[PDB]
RNA sequence: AAGGGAUAACCGCUGAAAGCAUCUAAGCGGGAAGCCCGCCCCAAGAUGAGGCCUCCCACGGCGUCAAGCCGGUAAGGACCC
RNA sequence: UGGAGCCUGGGAGUGAGGGCGCGAGCGAUAACGUCCGCGUCCGAGCGCGGGAACAACCGAGACCGCCAGCUAAGGCCCCCAAGUCUGGGCUAAGUGGUAAAGGAUGUGGCGCCGCGAAGACAGCCAGUCGAGUGGCGCCGCGCCGAAAAUGAUCGGGGCUUAAGCCCAGCGCCGAAGCUGCGGGUCUGGGGGAUGACCCCAGGCGGUAGGGGAGCGUUCCCGAUGCCGAUGAAGGCCGACCCGCGAGGGCGGCUGGAGGUAAGGGAAGUG
RNA sequence: AGGGAAAGGUGAAAAGAACCCCGGGAGGGGAGUGAAAUAGAGCCUGAAACCGUGGGCUUACAAGCAGUCACGGCCCCAAGGGGUUGUGGCGUGCCUAUUGAAGCAUGAGCCGGCGACUCACGGUCGUGGGCGAGCUUAAGCCGUUGAGGCGGAGGCGUA
């Protein structure tokens, strides 16, 4: 037999801002973080991810022309219940939302994928207000 | 099996390609992905092998 | 000690004693085999080729036996072809006897 | 509807590439019954289940020891009318 | 030396085709249109990989089993296995992420022609001014031209010295294809004390159909027999044993009077 | 005029449940008969659909041709099995008809039982036998009472 097969142990937890950083490029490997990829335990079915903390959000750097050209949208069940929202105003209010939509993209569309979306702690800052550790990756 | 070598590989410096090379050239039709559980049970001789592989390849 | 012998097309981590199954060998009920199929020890040896040249593992084999029973069964559709075959693949155990690399 | 913000065609400032001239290529202003917010209504099953004010607190007896325990309470809440 | 060929005979089904590529007719150099001709794949391979999804486009012809290894088309930023790999260029429209006549000092790379101390190309009396100026024409990449009816989107997130486009280079991932190990069946070949058992080598996707082997149901001979109340047939359970399979044994409970081998024979036989 | 069903079975023997108990009765619960009473009377055996009660596993932020592969947890005899399913991978019902069907094309509520390539006489290939330049009898007659004999008119074949 040969299952390699982990048991549980304790999950860690992180820091991270790239403030200065193109979106996407960042929450690319926050994603693969979020999953227990980086380390060999890694186990399809189970939730052995880091939990993460971003400090810092808005600030990001997004390339070429996107305000205005990046159309963000919601249908509600209605007639012409159709929204359309623009990139700047996402960032005027409710920029936690910008690095949080871009992740949830990266994230499998499961239960378990909705489990690891709740692992990933988002605030436009610096100062997360949660203190019991974080082994800040630059 | 591939999917965590490279985690653990990734985490010496270089990634699966390059490690799969390496081990092609030196000589060691071995690993076979499944006895790559190595990098969980005595990593010490994960390391060793590492060292092999860039040996071949820089 | 370890040890990573290869037999049957596959390869194993071996100890000094236990096994599991491993595939038909045309070997006598009782007897000993040497598998000098082997890379890998516990003292951290690997293989400069495929092979460590002088080493080895002894075993004892304790038996044949048949697997437990697999259907398999197949069809396709709107052309009335379907089709059952009854399977069960054999086996050796051993036991390992040492480690001398 | 007042009102506040951002815009469409369109009307400008300043300005090189291109010693001139140009609303534009770096920047800056005007500009619609339209867009955003403002008015009225629903809304924390917003499983991301929020917040503020005030209250009630004792193990009383038994298992893989905090209910996964039965039986009386507390502040309270039902039943019937 | 091939599931090639030819000769004689027994049994068929088919006689409604479809898409793609190429060569013509009809049509409007229309149609998932229609007629023929050459080839292919589906039909019958709606089995498998790629293509977002999808009979016929690309890859590939699936006896079974394995927690081994190499590949193919297509791929290696995340969803999603493998390079945010290396070296040189282009593009700023999200072009890429699907549209024409015709328009434009968008850019980048080539041109070969005017004429410049008869020093005006641009500007205020020509002096000063003291230099690069125009002119068509090729090639790469892009811009307008671009309006339809339930909510949008390149499959999605998201990408700008790229995760787009062009040209090199090395490496990995990737199927039921190819290897490795074990097993089956059929042919051919070996042994040849023909042993129906051992060794070697090939074949085994499949609709209409053709051919070969078996299993089970009822009844007859076997029978003036054999099993049976210390339990027949039938019924209910099982993780056990034997068969590739249809099936057959074994055990436990229920049931209360029937059952019927080896080897053969009929048919109201699934 | 005519059409025309359904519906068989206690037990060897009625020994067919005196008497008591709850109930208007119908039913039951004790008692008793019997080898057996889930043999108690539309009673042998009593299968399936269908309807209940009790017990183990399991579920109220999910999404599906209902399964399969893999891990993991709990529950029952022990280094192995059985039951259940949290998460993850993969997956367009059966039949017919069709160039093409998951198809929004036909049929089917589900279970059980009934339900479709036959026989006679000619013919033609193939095949296991008998006899061979020959082979073979029909109606009938005699026996058998699950016995077989005889009967060449005829027929095919030898140009």
């Amino acid at each position: 037999m040969k299952t390699y097969v982990p048991k549980q142990v304790e999950p860690r937890w992180v820091l991270i801002d790239a403030e200065g950083k193109t979106l996407g490029r960042l929450a690319t490997k926050i994603a693969t973080l979020l999953r227990g990829k980086h380390r060999p335990d890694w186990t399809p079915n189970v939730a052995m991810g880091d939990f993460v903390v971003v400090v810092n959000a808005d600030k990001i750097r997004v390339t070429g022309k996107k305000l205005e050209q990046k159309i963000y949208t919601r249908y509600s069940g209605y007639p012409g219940g159709l929204k359309k929202i623009p990139l700047e105003k996402m960032l005027a209010t409710h920029p936690e939302r910008v690095l949080e939509h871009a992740v949830k993209g990266m994230l499998p569309k499961g239960p378990l994928g909705r489990r690891l979306f709740k692992r990933l702690k988002v605030y436009a800052g610096p100062d997360h207000p949660h203190q019991a550790q974080r082994p800040e990756k630059l | 099996w591939i999917v965590r070598i490279n985690a653990a590989c990734r985490q010496h410096g270089l990634n699966y390609s390059t490690f799969i090379h390496g081990l092609k050239k030196a000589g060691i039709e071995v690993d076979r992905k499944n006895l790559a559980d190595l990098a969980v049970r005595e990593p010490q001789v994960f390391a060793e092998l590492v060292e092999r592989a860039k040996a071949a390849q820089g | 000690m370890f040890a990573i012998v290869k037999t049957g097309g596959k390869q194993y981590r071996v100890e000094p004693g236990l096994k599991l199954r491993v595939e038909k060998l045309d070997a006598e009920p009782g007897a000993t085999v040497e598998l000098p199929v082997l890379l890998l020890g516990g003292e951290k040896t690997v293989v400069g080729t495929p092979v460590v040249e002088g080493a080895s593992v002894v075993a004892e084999v304790l038996g044949h036996g048949r697997g437990k029973k697999i259907l398999v069964s197949k069809f396709k559709a709107k052309v009335q072809y379907r089709r059952k075959k009854g399977h069960r693949q054999p086996y050796t155990e051993l036991l390992i006897k040492e480690i001398r690399g």
